[PDB]
């Protein structure tokens, strides 16, 4: 749903770098690939923990919140 | 001082590169087994949720603060909560951080690792503090809020090794190589046509000559002079990874020894 | 075909043979035709080998064919199995069927017979026949929930006072 | 008693098969651990099974097989004189 | 037979199951709360009251623990709720229940549980997780796997049926099953493929990891064997450390296709004393076939020695693959361009083979062949062109694939895979066929929307020329998944066909069991035959042997057999016997001769007249060559100098020991007649084999290694013979029906079912005229 | 030469369970049913109202990935906005016999 | 299971330090034989696996649709040009003694999917547990304490191993195990038991010192009394009326 | 302890095989025709080329002194004194088979490891080759 | 979900083989996606 | 759910000990030392370490189950030697070696600038 906090593979802290990625990808007109390097991941088992990842969170925040305060 | 050899190639504030030279195989693979499975450390082990209403589950938002690295410099001077006196813990073998995160804006609030407050007593220690290594400042993205949902909850952080659960690891990756020419034959190389040039050569062969084309296959030569990197998580310093893992070692070993004369004792 | 026949010097030797295959089976009409070998001509269907040459032809017969569906696919079973299926077949001087309407309507106790099938009309049947069942079936044990005849209880066991009172 | 036939013209196999053998030896059983006399020196011992084996290998197992035939009559067969070689 | 027959019970367990290559052949994982549900009641002995005491103090919740306890008035207490009074005190006479502990034995089930093998008695071993785990050797005979297969486990709750269920049922004694008179059991998988790679001629071993394998060995006695080569460094080889798990006495010998004592393709097989002279281990020698090392080892030294033997193979070669590696991928499906050149060539000869018998069929100057239409014909040709082709290519794959190449690794040492495989993953799928038929026009005069009408080429009617690697074409795969499809469909049906046949079969043959006067009868009472199998020899102690006298020319049986002391044309060489100067010129002794000749030539009339075939390989109960090769190995015959053996001695021997061998006992003619009949064969197979003429001369057996050598014989007899009481209506049943589920004229499952339904209108009768 | 249609693409035989195996056409057709069968047992995310829906029995994978290998097809199924798996570093090796 | 068939279970679970590692240091999340590849030919996993690689490397998404130009050589050109083996095969080293293997190893990234089965969901064992009304047999249902099947199969397996005591074990102390009186007149099992007052009586045969007991599964007792209210009379005798 | 059979032999030719690390050589005696060798070589650690000349060994024991799993094998020590000493390449294996091949013509068999020998050669000079295990040692 | 709502079933005395991937369901029903048990090949997917 | 503590690998149990030394009666002056929650890490390295002393005949360790952390070592040394001496020089070895490779890591890491 959200941004893993470590690779699966080697445990490499990758949960502070989807927000950097994203805007690279966006503001920065970069390719997937050379915003993986940018962003220092060399590993593949990193590159493919922040290239598959799929952003549900976003998704469930549209509903309506079940509680207020 | 005249054993093991070192040589560093490239130092990092997240990666150390080095050659362990007159070193035995069997101490190399140690070494890094205990650099990547024994080197305590701290993080968050138990969660009080207060209030929870997000779209996401309590045990996911423990997990992901679970795998938050924790500054852990000065983990020696704290103790293990099953050594310790205390009913449930304190503040000599734990550290109590906070979060409290609200949607006060209409947009999307994002909740990281940096809005944990530690609310023990540090003693004067150098333990607890997230560690953030990214330039904006934040740090690991834990969750995130719309307007009107509240997180709050309690971490209580103890110290442990990689053994217990993989959140306590503080290395990443670590390269480990040796006789990149093959000059061993350790390894049978699969290939088609041409083995040389089906497989790469590795970046280390600059540093070992080439096989002398049509020498007899040494049959005394044992593996040496081997190529590590130590990647690590930020938790502690890779150098002190390092330093700590070679202790944990001597350590073990100095046990073993230990219970041999309590033993011979008896 | 080919057929290993013992040569002259005593070696066995192969050597081609005219063999005719036909489709469909007339044995008793074909058998008396004049030129071919009728000690050795053989059938597919089983059952006019024991209409022409007795039960004994058709139990080899009928073996044969067993033998010949289980080894088409390469398998091999020990003989004595399939000695046993085909002697049960024909124990009672005819082909009986492995079906309710062959060894179901023998005579091996309506306990037994109704474990199979046609169970409330087999009972019925032994009702009104008044039946007697002598339980020496393992269905009969096994419905009973006592110690069938079988493997370790095919015995009975008893303690030996003239080596009691010997063994001290 | 007809269908008791005399020892001197028993016709079963002398050797004891598999199924008597796994009887033999679980019923001795049963009855050492029901506390029965054991007729065997025991150099440490605890399994009841292991002391059948051994009374067994000794030939010291106070029981005798009626072995049953298809017409109803019987031959008593002493476990003493039963040959274990299987 | 849904509540009598059979019905629920208690004291059982079911859970996924997995592979333990650490676990004992008959051991079993049991997971620690199944454990701990599961009980057996144990009586209070002076053996164990100290024991129990301490399982009941530990009470229900700690394992090894008590649930029960049951006093000699049959009342039974719950130790929850009871430790408010304290621990009670046992008496003897009462029982405790008590976890399931280990070594406790347990019958080891798997539905569908289609023949004996598949519910075997376990040895249990109280582990960590929520997993039943199990040795892999004994997956073949239940016929499990580990992608979720489930098994069952139930505990007997008495001493009687735990001895017999140790002593029946245990794993070690249905290592060689009676359904084909060969081992059920062997190693497979990784094993299978790393005891081939490790028994190669250029797998050596360094002192470290050879002590390491060593020591893996449990029944090692301590001894480091003499490496190979000594300088200039100490290396063992494979075998040499693989001989160390066989156990010692065991020999062993195997010939190939060319194969020779100086085997240059290391082909063969040659064990000698359990060391490994030559030849490379795998399925033909540590798989589940006959005469196989299974099966030496199990007939020689026991289930037990068996048993240990898988444990000890399994660990070293583990240990040792563990640390070599192996592995499969992309490039190993991957031939060279020239291959790849070959096989196109091939296909593309083939295909125009098919355009010129298409095109002379519509010039119909095509005659069909006799018997047959001229479309099937032409059919026929073409499908048997296309066949060809594809074994072609794969002949041609197979060839340029390389020793290095993993699947070929695997499909040498047998673990999995193919010569199919191989050719369809790297050279060509071939024709795709629908009920024996090439790919029907679905169509109005075509297979697919695709092509024109009336079109009779390979690409049209469903010949897929590429292969996997390359890919199919989407009508290629069109017409391979209509053939899967038809596999499917044959698979659920012949399953649910399979599964009612074998309980007809079942039904119709339980009652069968051989009494104790070799008899087998049903429970009526009637003779199904007067002795078991005609012969009254079990199934698992029969061995594949040749006989001798059968075959071969009379030339070759006058030099083998004859034996002569008055002419010179066949006398015996003197320096054969110490007695070998006085043996000649003797009367007595040449009359002795001449009657043993006599019964020879008659035996071989009677075995010609028997097997008209000709064939010399039968199953028959004693292997004499073990025995005769134990005899020489044991005794270490010198091979030069005479031996002390007289013919006399020799003649009476054999003569004596026919009377020895004995399997009916009755003190009648009639009963004395069928003993006789009952080893007329194997009496012929002794003779044979223990001739004097073969004795002296090719075995040079000693006075003392003959006398064992008879002794032995009568042994392994009195052993092979049946034992009263034996299901064998249920084993018989079983042993044909399991073969049917794996199952011009009807063949297979229907054929099965008109055979066993005496059906008066078959599909496709048939005569057989000569 | 006497064409009268085109396929729009062969791909469009294969159903919705069938769309998702990658190189489908390298391999064995009972594979591909074996795997069409299997795929609607693998965890996913069913649909997003799994916080207000309440069904008898549900399962949501905790951190979905798109395969990396994708398929045309997949993304008018929408399999890599709801993707029902995993990118694992397989190794394929006889390791330790397990 | 992948999405090529091929499903497996979990054999067992290594830390990253016991797992074999490459020179990268990159372990296997997952590892699976080399014996399910050549049987099922399911190429289209290896093929997926080199795709994988390559797309991890460079930054894309594989297209694995099915009818394509994509080739294996294709792939492994592009997997070359990232500094791995054109196959994808690593040198990889034993993760206990860090030696290299001898073999190299297919190594990449596969996507895998978790099916419904869990093991802690099929998990269940019993002792002894509730009854059913009807049969007074073990009740049917793991969610119920039930009790396995001890079915026709099992009990033919258990007759041609020989083990009758077994059999008779499973069918009785295991499960329905009832003990009824026979009159010895009338083989009826309608014989009056006053156990307390220790009396018996077969109303009907006027006797009271001919009572037998017998132990018979409780599904015999109901077959029985079914029977007799279909007007079929099973009478059970406990001594012989004919000689064999 | 004592040599059981020497020689000095011609290597006729070698051939690799299907192997990487073990060739087997053909080669025949310098001073007896009749005489011939096939000998399975682990060429990785004692290479060996055509039209070289080898002198072969075999003995009973490998100690210098006459001492005519026997014992547990273990690592040389310093100054250990042993035939291997003189040599370069030295296997222990078993002999498994004598066959006659002609009237005086004997052939032995010989299997280190898995390794194989075969030594053809006259009955009057390997007739001190026993049923047992032996050393064979090759100098270049 | 989807695979359910573009599900197909075939009630199965005729005289033929409805379970077999015949000619013409090319393009318009799955050649691969079917049930593996008793339903092989009646239960049919667009 | 059976899944057994993690903390079982290293911590030690009551009534546990961590060495547990018997005689081998396979060979005369053999031992077997049975080391409890100790794995491959410590087991490699001491065994490795024993090969090299040269009054060590046979020097050995291995794992019966990955399930249970414990592992066996058996040395076997020349007449007159005890393996417990044996032992414990392998680890003063070990213990030097490691001193001395931690200093000259120490030495060689203050040399760096970048960190
Ligand atoms: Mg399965
Ligand atoms: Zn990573
Ligand atoms: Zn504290
Ligand atoms: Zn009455």
């Amino acid at each position: 749903m959200i941004v893993p906090v470590r690779c699966f593979s080697c445990g490499k802290v990758v949960g502070d770098k989807w927000e950097s990625y994203l805007n690279l990808l966006q503001e920065d007109e970069l390719d997937e690939g050379t915003a993986l390097s940018r962003l220092g991941l060399k590993r593949y088992c990193c590159r493919r923990m922040i290239l598959t990842h799929v952003d549900l969170i976003e998704k469930f925040l549209r509903y309506n919140p079940l509680e207020k305060r | 001082s005249e054993g093991p050899q070192v040589k560093i190639r490239e130092a990092s504030k997240d990666n150390v590169d080095f050659i362990l030279s007159n070193v035995d195989l069997a101490m190399a693979n140690s070494l890094r087994r205990v650099m990547i499975a024994e080197i305590p450390t701290l993080a968050i082990d138990s969660v009080e949720v207060e209030t929870n209403t997000t779209v996401l589950a309590d045990e996911f938002i423990a997990h992901r603060l679970g795998l938050i690295p924790l500054q852990s410099m000065d983990i020696e001077q704290l103790e293990y909560s099953r050594d310790c006196f205390c009913e449930d813990h304190c503040d000599k073998c734990s550290v109590v951080l906070t979060l409290q995160a609200f949607g006060e804006s209409e947009s999307t609030t994002n909740v990281y690792s940096k809005d944990l407050v530690i609310v023990s007593n540090l003693m004067g220690r150098n333990i607890g503090h997230p560690i953030i290594q990214d330039k904006e400042g934040n740090g690991v993205l834990i969750c995130k809020l719309r307007k009107g949902q509240e997180l709050k909850l309690t971490c209580v952080a103890k110290k442990g090794i990689a053994k217990e659960h993989a959140k306590w690891g503080p290395a990443a990756a670590i390269e480990f190589e040796y006789d990149p020419w093959n000059k061993l034959k350790h390894t049978d190389y699969w290939y088609e046509q041409d083995s040389a040039k089906e497989w790469p050569q590795s970046k280390n062969c600059e540093y070992e000559d080439p096989p002398n084309e049509g020498d007899p296959f040494d049959y005394k030569a044992q593996a040496d002079t081997f190529y590590m990197n130590v990647e690590s998580v930020g938790s502690i310093p890779v150098d002190q990874v390092v330093v700590r893992g070679i202790d944990t070692l001597q350590k073990k070993v100095a046990s073993i020894l230990l219970a041999l004369t309590q033993m011979d004792q008896d | 075909y080919d057929r290993k026949v013992p040569s002259p010097t005593g070696e066995y030797v192969k050597e081609p043979e005219w063999v005719l295959e036909t489709d469909g089976v007339n044995l008793s009409e074909v058998m008396t035709v004049p030129g071919i070998d009728p000690t050795r001509i053989y059938t597919n269907s089983f059952i006019d080998i024991m209409e022409v040459l007795g039960i004994e032809a058709g139990r080899a017969a009928l073996y044969k064919e067993v033998y010949n569906v289980i080894a088409s696919d390469g398998s091999y079973v020990n003989y004595r199995h399939m000695a046993l299926l085909v002697d049960v077949m024909t124990t009672q001087g005819g082909l009986t069927s492995v079906t309710r309407h062959g060894f179901n309507r023998s005579n091996t106790g309506a306990l037994m017979r109704c474990s199979f099938e046609e169970t409330v009309e087999i009972l019925f049947e032994a009702g009104a026949s008044a039946e007697l069942d002598d339980c020496r079936g393992v269905s009969e044990n096994v419905i009973l929930g006592q110690m069938a005849p079988i493997g370790t209880g095919a015995f009975d066991v008893m303690i030996d006072e003239e080596s009691l009172v010997k063994y001290m | 008693k007809e269908k008791a036939i005399p020892k001197d013209q028993r016709a079963t196999t002398p050797y004891m098969t598999k199924y008597e053998r796994a009887r033999i030896l679980g019923t001795r059983a049963l009855q050492i651990s029901m506390n029965a006399p054991v007729f065997v020196d025991l150099e440490g011992e605890t399994d009841p099974l292991r002391i059948a084996m051994k009374e067994l290998a000794e030939k010291k197992i106070p029981l005798v097989i009626r072995r049953y035939l298809p017409d109803g009559s019987f031959e008593d067969w002493s476990v003493e004189e039963l040959i274990v070689d299987l | 037979r849904g509540n009598l027959m059979g019905k629920r019970v208690d004291f059982s367990a079911r859970t996924v199951i997995s592979g333990d290559p650490n676990l004992e052949l008959d051991q079993v994982g049991v997971p620690k709360s199944i454990a701990k549900t599961l009980t057996y009641p144990e009586v209070v002995t002076p053996y164990n009251i100290d024991r129990l005491t301490q399982l009941v103090r530990n009470g229900p919740n700690e394992h090894p623990g008590a649930k029960y306890v049951i006093r000699d008035s049959g009342d039974r207490i719950d130790l929850r709720y009871s430790k408010r009074a304290g621990d009670i005190q046992l008496q003897y006479g009462w029982k405790v229940e008590r976890h399931i502990m280990d070594n406790d034995p347990v019958l080891f089930n798997r539905q569908p549980s289609l023949h004996k093998m598949s519910m075997m008695a376990h040895r249990v071993k109280v582990i960590p997780y929520s997993t039943f785990r199990l040795n892999l050797s004994v997956t073949s005979p239940y016929n499990a796997d580990f992608d979720g297969d489930e098994m069952n486990l139930h505990v007997p709750q008495s001493e009687e049926t735990r001895a017999e269920l140790s002593q029946l049922c245990a794993v070690p004694l249905q290592i060689v099953s009676p359904q084909s008179n060969k081992p059920c059991m062997g190693i497979v998988q990784d094993t299978l493929c790393g005891i081939r790679k490790l028994t190669l001629r250029d797998t050596f071993i360094e002192l470290d990891q050879v002590l390491n394998m060593l020591y893996w060995v449990p029944d090692w006695d301590g001894v480091i064997p003499t490496p190979a080569i000594i300088k200039p460094k100490p290396l063992w080889s494979g075998k040499q450390i693989l001989s160390v798990a066989i156990p010692n006495g065991i020999h062993l010998q195997r010939f190939d296709e060319g194969t020779t004592l100086l085997s240059p393709k290391d082909n063969g097989m040659l064990i000698i004393d359990g060391q490994i002279i030559f030849g490379v281990v795998e399925k033909k020698t540590v798989g589940s076939s006959n005469g196989g090392l299974i099966h030496v080892v199990t007939r020689e030294k026991g289930p037990q020695v068996c048993a240990k033997l898988f444990g000890n193979i399994q660990k070293v070669v583990n240990f040792w693959l563990l640390h070599n590696g192996f592995s499969t991928g992309i490039g190993d499906t991957i031939a060279d361009g020239p291959t790849m050149r070959e096989i196109t060539e091939t296909i593309a000869e083939a295909k125009k083979k098919v355009l010129d018998v298409t095109k002379e069929a519509q010039a119909n100057l095509l005659t069909a062949k006799h018997g047959m239409t001229l479309r099937e014909s032409f059919e026929d040709n073409v499908v048997r062109f296309l066949n060809e082709a594809r074994d072609k290519a794969g002949r041609l794959a197979e060839v340029n694939l390389k020793d290095l190449n993993n699947v070929k690794q695997m499909v040498m040492a047998g673990s999995k895979g193919s010569f199919i495989n191989i050719a369809q993953m790297s050279a060509c799928v071939g024709q795709q066929s629908v009920e024996g038929k090439r790919i029907a026009f679905g169509f109005v005069d075509r297979t697919l929307p695709h092509f024109s009408k009336d079109d009779y080429s390979p690409e049209s009617k469903g010949f897929v020329e590429n292969s996997y690697l390359r890919g199919l074409t989407p009508q290629e795969f069109f017409f391979h998944a209509m053939g899967g499809r038809e596999g499917l469909i044959d698979t659920a049906v012949k399953t649910a066909e399979t599964g009612y046949i074998q309980r007809r079969l079942v039904k119709a043959l339980e009652d069968i069991m051989v009494h104790y006067d070799n008899t087998t009868r049903n429970s009526l009472g009637n003779v199904i035959q007067f002795i078991y199998g005609e012969d009254g020899m079990d199934a698992a102690h029969i061995e594949k042997q040749s006989l001798d006298t059968i075959g071969g020319s009379d030339a070759a049986f006058e030099k083998r057999y004859r034996v002569d002391l008055l002419n010179t044309d066949h006398t015996l060489d003197p320096s054969l016997l110490e007695s070998g100067s006085e043996i000649l010129g003797d009367l007595k002794l040449q009359v002795l001769l001449d009657e043993e000749y006599k019964q020879l030539v008659k035996d071989r009339k009677f075995l010609r007249e028997v097997f008209v075939d000709g064939e010399a390989n039968w199953p028959l109960p004693v292997n004499i060559r073990r025995i005769i090769q134990n005899a020489q190995q044991t005794f270490h015959i010198d091979h030069t100098k005479p031996s002390d053996l007289t013919i006399k001695d020799i003649v009476l021997g054999v003569k004596d020991l026919q009377e020895n061998l004995l399997v009916l006992r009755g003190k009648n003619e009639i009963i004395q007649n069928a003993q006789r009949d009952a080893v007329t064969l194997f009496c012929c197979l002794l003779r044979s084999r223990l001739a004097t003429r073969r004795v002296l001369q090719e075995y040079r057996l000693t006075k003392q290694a003959f006398d064992w050598v008879l002794s032995n014989i009568e042994a392994q007899f009195l052993r092979s013979v049946v034992h009263p009481g034996e299901m064998v209506g249920v084993l018989a049943a079983q042993s044909i029906g399991e073969p049917a589920t794996q199952m011009k004229v009807t063949s297979g499952v229907p054929r099965l079912k008109e055979i066993l339904n005496v059906a008066k209108n078959m599909k496709t009768p048939s005569l057989t005229v000569y | 030469t006497t064409f009268t249609h085109c396929e729009i693409h062969p791909s469009m035989i294969l159903g919705v369970a069938a769309s998702i195996i990658p190189f489908p056409d390298h391999n064995q057709s009972p594979r591909n049913t074996y795997q069409s069968a299997m795929g609607k047992q693998a965890m996913g995310v069913f649909l997003t109202n799994y916080n207000v829906r309440m069904d008898t029995m549900a399962n949501i994978l905790y951190y979905p990935q798109k395969p990396l290998g994708t398929t045309r097809a997949m993304e008018y199924l929408k399999f890599r906005e709801l993707p029902a798996g995993q990118n694992a570093i397989v190794a394929i090796a006889c390791y330790s016999g397990y | 299971a992948s999405r090529h068939g091929q499903k497996g279970t979990i054999g067992i679970t290594y830390r990253r330090e016991d797992m074999p590692f490459t020179a990268e240091g990159i372990v296997p999340d997952l590892i699976i034989n080399p014996h399910a590849i050549p049987s099922r030919m399911t190429v289209a996993h290896l093929i997926e696996c080199l795709l994988s690689k390559v797309a991890a490397l460079s930054g894309n998404e594989g297209d694995a649709s099915p009818f394509t130009d994509i080739t294996v050589e294709g792939i492994s050109k592009l997997l070359r040009e990232h500094g791995y083996q054109s196959r994808g095969f690593e040198v990889m080293y034993n993760g206990h003694t860090g030696k290299k293997l001898m073999a190299q190893i297919f190594f990449g990234p596969t996507y895998y999917q978790r099916l419904r089965h869990m093991v802690d969901d099929k998990i269940h064992a019993r002792a002894r547990g509730p009854m059913q009304v009807l049969t007074r047999q073990p009740v049917e249902g793991r969610s119920r304490d039930g009790g396995l099947r001890f079915g026709e199969m099992e009990r033919d397996c258990m007759i041609a191993h020989g083990a009758a005591s077994f059999l008779k074990e499973r069918l009785m102390e295991a499960s329905d195990a009832f003990r009824v009186h026979i009159c010895g007149i009338c083989g009826l099992m309608t014989v009056i038991a006053k156990l307390n007052h220790n009396q018996f009586e077969c109303k009907g045969c006027d006797n009271k010192i001919d009572i037998y007991q017998i132990h018979i599964p409780y599904a015999a007792k109901l077959l029985f009394q079914e029977l007799m209210a279909m007007n079929i009379t099973p009478r059970l005798y406990t001594d012989r009326s004919r000689d064999f | 302890s004592n040599t059981l059979f020497d020689d000095i032999f011609q290597v006729s030719e070698v051939d690799p095989g299907r192997y990487n690390k073990v060739c087997r050589i053909e080669a025949a005696s310098t001073t007896q025709d009749q005489c011939k060798l096939t000998l399975d070589i682990n060429v990785e650690l004692f290479p060996v080329a055509a039209q070289d000349s080898l002198t072969v060994t075999i003995a009973s024991s490998l100690n210098l002194e006459d001492t005519p799993a026997t014992r547990s094998w273990r690592p040389p020590q310093a100054g250990d004194r042993s035939l291997a000493d003189d040599y370069d390449y030295v296997m222990y294996g078993t002999a498994y088979k004598f066959e006659e091949v002609s009237k005086d013509l004997i052939a032995v068999y010989y299997s280190f490891g898995g390794l194989l020998m075969r030594l053809e050669g006259n009955y009057r000079n390997l007739n001190n080759l026993k049923q047992e295990n032996a050393y064979l040692l090759i100098r270049r | 979900t989807l695979s359910h709502l573009r599900r197909t079933n075939t009630p199965i005395g005729k005289l033929a083989k409805p379970r077999q991937l015949h000619n013409t369901h090319w393009g318009l029903v799955c050649p691969a996606e079917t049930p593996e048990g008793q339903a092989c090949g009646l239960v049919k997917n667009l | 759910m059976n899944a057994p503590d993690r903390f079982e690998l290293f911590l030690l149990g009551e009534g546990e000990s961590k060495l547990k030394i018997d005689p081998d009666t396979k060979a005369p002056n053999a031992v077997v030392i049975t080391f409890e929650k100790e794995d491959h890490t410590l087991g490699n390295l001491i065994r490795a370490e024993l090969l090299n002393d040269r009054k060590v005949l046979f020097a050995a360790y291995k794992v019966e189950h990955p399930f249970f952390a414990r592992f066996k070592l058996r040395i076997q040394t020349t007449e007159g030697y005890d393996p417990k001496d044996a032992l414990k020089n392998a680890c003063n070895s070990i213990i030097n070696k490691l001193g001395a490779l931690k200093t000259n890591f120490e030495t060689e890491w203050n040399l760096q600038t970048l960190a």
